[PDB]
């Protein structure tokens, strides 16, 4: 099949539970992609459908700042998914090199996230899945994009209906409404983006416990703060987004063209 | 702590 004709594999980039990510070449187009690639023989029908899923939405996007899935190719006992390759790794892995941002760094980044989001948004997706560990950089140099990646848990949606579509997400980056089985929908990327803001400007978030139970309990009541002395220094309109990002009402929180539009990132 | 967290990882989805 086409995979094995057309493309050399090299080495492996990161690895999953259930998957291994190698660059890739399409040799006589000479590009390098990121090949996904899954053991279908260790695999359920049901982990198959997820697949499908997730290719089915990436087709759907195209932005550049969204890791782009450019073919799905299903050979005997191996499925490859061939997206962009990004060299930079996760904003997770850059945030704790550079312990924090600064202010003009961190708006250049969460407007690149905004932009991803609402496009997904327009779209019909909704992540569910926001986070650090999720977010990527196209290349190691100063200014390279960040792209969204990792759909495996997205969902399409209907205009602006909503709904308790399930239990989804990674802990300290749930919603309220999801921990609470209210109906959800676009507004729980934006929770996530508030946290992801909050991370990137002292390098920690608003929501940590060992204890889940805790945890949970301090995301439903929106139990964050800005201690002294790092937060001192922290404009007013940096903390006011967050505050409209993290706002635990899912109606009045802040949506991704709004939060484009706020003056902490628009004057730049 | 005194407000100050660890940043930990989270690769594990609920």
């Amino acid at each position: 099949t086409r995979f094995t004709e057309e493309y050399q594999l090299f080495e492996e980039l990161g690895k999953g539970a259930f998957s291994v990510v190698r660059r890739c070449v399409k040799v006589l187009a000479g590009q390098e992609y990121a090949a996904k690639i899954i053991n279908t023989k260790k695999l359920s029908a049901r982990d198959h459908q997820k697949l499908e899923r997730e290719a089915r939405i990436c087709r759907l996007l195209k932005h550049p700042n969204i890791v782009r899935l450019h073919d799905s190719i299903s050979e005997e006992g191996h499925h490859y998914l061939i997206f962009d390759l990004v060299t930079g790794g996760e904003l997770f892995e850059d945030i704790v090199a550079r312990e924090y941002y600064s202010e003009a760094d961190a708006s250049h980044c969460i407007q690149q996230i905004l932009e991803a989001v609402l496009h997904c948004h327009q779209m019909g997706v909704v992540h569910r899945n926001l986070k650090p560990e999720n977010l990527l950089l196209a290349s190691k140099l100063k200014g390279a994009a960040v792209k969204l990646a990792d759909f495996g848990l997205a969902i399409e949606v209907e205009g602006e209906q909503q709904a308790w579509f399930g239990f989804a997400g990674t802990p300290g980056y749930l919603s309220p409404e999801v921990l609470r089985k209210d109906p959800y929908g676009k507004p729980v990327d934006l929770w996530a983006c508030g946290v992801i803001l909050y991370i990137l400007l002292v390098g920690y978030p608003p929501f940590w416990d060992e204890d889940q139970h805790r945890l949970y309990k301090q995301i439903k009541a929106g139990a964050y703060d800005f201690p002294s002395p790092e937060w001192d220094t922290v404009t007013p309109e940096a903390k006011d987004l967050i505050n409209k990002m993290l706002t635990i009402n899912p109606s009045k929180r802040i949506t991704a063209a709004e939060a484009l539009k706020h003056p902490w990132i628009s004057h730049r | 702590s005194h407000g100050r967290r660890p940043l930990i990882r989270q690769d594990r989805i609920v």
